[PDB]
């Protein structure tokens, strides 16, 4: 992605929340099945689509 | 009183006498121990089964109480 | 249905092993498809008819 | 008017509207355990459908499913059939008796299908009464 | 053509009328779709299987048996037993029953 300027901390980086949830996507179906919000993976990947 | 306010059905009563007291459609406590002893014995079957349990709930027929039914 | 083993066995497969009885082990079978059919075993697996 | 199978015997009709004044799990301790698969079977239809009250409405179909084909002997068929058969009472309902060549579009089916198709639910829509 | 009948689908079709009276009687928007669709569902439960489905009135006792207690009103054994037909013994019974029953209602 483009570079834009930060009151940012120095330990920390600005992610659009777009590309978070694309970029973690196993994280979120293995936390969300943990949580039991959905029955099978295929549910978690239609819930974060 | 926490008894006025629960039905008649928590008196484990004989089949007779509760077979006899729903002739007349009593559906809570208070009206029980409204009533004194000398109207109810005209019903057939029942006088010797109602004050030991009514003094073992601590309760009495005869006393009386207003604003009843509270709805 | 071969779950677990190199190959599946059919009816005829089955019964030389268990018993000849055709009926018998073709209405067991429709036992399981029932008992599994019932709305308590089968919420998980209705999620996955989409695939 | 209430035309329909209640209409002939209330009395199945009207315990069928009494079952509002008894809770489930009691009334369904007294039951077969057949019923009890069939209710929560219809049941899982009725959510999926959105339908208010399902473990209510649930009830009232399997009484009356037990009311008729008690005491008769009832068979099912599964696989294509069964959208065969509600293609088949579509196209019955459909047939105005003025509309056979709109179903000819609207289901295309051979004329002597038609006809059996035809025949074969009025057949059905005469027992009844 | 009995035979014929014997594995022919008509059973089907019998049935969603059997839903429609009793949507239609209940009151609910759209008879037909509701039954077509709640008929599949006992086709896909209910395929190629022996199944005893409760015959003659057994589930209807259980309503009638409810509303007689509930017209049970202690004095009128006679009235309800010319009006179900029924004899002492059963009406003794039915009555002990929901006796029961409710007494586990009312009591915790």
């Amino acid at each position: 992605s483009v570079i834009t300027v930060g009151y940012l901390r120095l330990h920390q980086c600005g992610l659009p929340k777009k590309m978070a949830l694309e970029l973690f996507k196993p994280f979120i179906y293995g936390k969300l099945e943990l949580r039991g919000l959905a029955t099978t993976i295929k549910a978690a990947k239609k819930m974060v689509e | 009183d926490p008894i006025l306010l629960r039905p008649v059905d928590d008196l484990e009563l004989t089949v007779r006498s509760a077979n006899c007291l729903k002739a007349e459609a009593i559906h809570y406590i208070g009206d029980l121990v409204q009533r004194t002893e000398v109207e109810l014995l005209k019903t057939p079957n029942s006088l010797t089964e109602i004050k030991d349990v009514l003094a073992s709930r601590g309760l009495s027929l005869g006393m009386r109480l207003e604003n009843w039914p509270p709805a | 249905f071969g779950i677990d083993m190199n190959t599946d066995y059919t009816l005829e497969e089955v019964g030389k092993q268990f018993d000849v009885t055709r009926e018998r082990i073709r209405q067991i079978e429709a036992k399981a498809l029932r008992k599994l059919r019932h709305p308590s075993r089968s919420e998980v697996l209705r999620s996955f008819l989409d695939d | 008017m209430q035309h329909d199978l209640f209409e002939h015997d209330p009395a199945i009709r009207q315990l069928i509207g009494h079952i509002d004044n008894i809770p489930a799990p009691e009334l369904e301790s007294r039951w077969p355990r057949s019923v009890v698969d069939l209710i929560d079977v219809l049941e899982n239809e009725l959510k999926r459908q959105n339908v208010s009250n399902p473990r209510e409405l649930a009830r009232k179909q399997a009484v009356a499913l037990s009311c008729f084909l008690g005491g008769r002997q009832f068979y099912i068929p599964c696989g294509d059939t069964i959208l065969t058969a509600l293609r088949d009472d579509l196209l019955y309902c459909q047939f105005n008796g003025r509309n056979m060549e709109e179903l000819r579009r609207q289901y295309r089916l051979s004329q002597p299908q038609i006809y059996q198709i035809i025949a074969r639910q009025r057949k059905l829509h005469t027992r009844r009464h």
